[PDB]
């Protein structure tokens, strides 16, 4: 339910 | 099946039940098979959002904690909160790792899906050791490094500047330059490059690709310029 | 296990967003049994808010796709499990609350307000209970939300002024439960109206009010178009 | 995370 270092 | 797993964790995507997203694309590796390019991505897409969430409730909480000094009581349950969804960290990150060590990065036979794999591996090692405890951590770092580090010298070699998982793996591998190893030199003059290399090169850069490739080197100038302020 | 500790990590997940332990605490400071304060209500509402909210937002994500994929039979079938899944989900959540408030919250209400408050919190997860019920499974069901919401409107008619958000809250859902469950547009209008024409007379004293007054606004709009 | 009626 979130985006993340990627 | 292996259709079905793959329809599930596409209702579950459109749900925005991430948790049943991932469970089924973890079934989908286990199964042992090389994962198509759709699959990969689901499973990727899938990680990232349970990943992410904790990600996002840890750093909420850490502040807290943090701004609660000298309200020992408060600070106490906000960090025993804080250890809580660590555990639930730690254990997605092993989970990812254990399929990218059994399964995706053995099973992996063309270039671009072993960078994309030693990327993955990369950022779980940065996410787990975000959250390690003393010499746990330094061990864990390392093995950060050395994942992004294979993947990027991969990357050189078979892919273009302009392709969205180099550049990828640039930003991700210039954020733990930055933000793991506290190099902002070192973390900026990778994100220039792989930038710089992008714009010279950007004849090469394809139309499937393009939305993605343009969205990471906005990532990137943008690290970029707070890096350098 | 502290009442203080189970609120402020209440507190601490709602901030996190981690809504599942949000309820989950609250749900141990009902289960201590004494009268839950203004803040320990508020709370718990919208903890099992976002927890029932999120399935019954999914629910019509793939109840969507099961109907669009009438004929291709296997992929619809797919959907349907998944829906299934969720109802799951949703139905345990309805329990929950509904077991609460059974035990813990109706008996222990002791004024007006915090007992209409939980009267229409049970017309509420009996109404997501029905949306996801079974033939004479679901009339049952539709009457005791029915029930609940009739025992707090009249309890809020007597008792509360008409302008109290928490009277208004419950003018606005009973009306929903009118339109969407019972399919009476007609009954579902003459309430909103009535409750929007009651707080209009006290307005002029007093907010939340206003919002909740505008929902009902909104919601003739679009029951009548 | 959603909220519903009520």
């Amino acid at each position: 339910l979130k985006n993340i270092r990627h | 099946d292996k259709n079905e797993l793959v329809q599930k964790a596409k209702l579950a995507e459109q749900a925005e039940r991430y948790d049943d997203m991932a469970a089924c694309m973890k079934s989908v590796t286990e199964q042992g098979a090389e994962l198509s390019n759709e699959e990969r991505n689901l499973l990727s897409v899938a990680y990232k959002n349970v990943v992410g969430a904790r990600r996002s409730s840890w750093r909420v909480v850490s502040s807290i904690e943090q701004k609660t000094e000298g309200a020992e009581k408060k600070q106490q349950m906000a960090r025993e909160y804080r250890e809580k969804i660590e555990t639930e960290l730690r254990d997605i990150c092993n989970d990812v790792l254990s399929l990218l060590e059994k399964f995706l990065i053995p099973n992996a036979s063309q270039a671009e899906s072993k960078v994309f794999y030693l990327k993955m591996k990369g950022d779980y090692y940065r996410y787990l050791a975000e959250v390690a405890a003393g010499d746990d951590k330094k061990g864990i770092v390392d093995q950060s490094q050395q994942a992004y580090q294979e993947a990027f010298e991969i990357s050189k070699k078979e892919m273009q500047p302009t392709h969205p998982i180099r550049l990828g793996l640039a930003l991700n591998f210039s954020v733990f330059y930055y933000e793991i190893l506290n190099s902002p030199e070192k973390a900026c003059s990778l994100a220039k490059t792989a930038f710089d290399e992008a714009i010279a090169e950007l004849d090469t850069l394809s139309e499937e690709s393009y939305k993605d490739s343009t969205l990471i080197m906005q990532l990137l100038r943008d690290n970029l310029t707070l890096w350098t302020s």
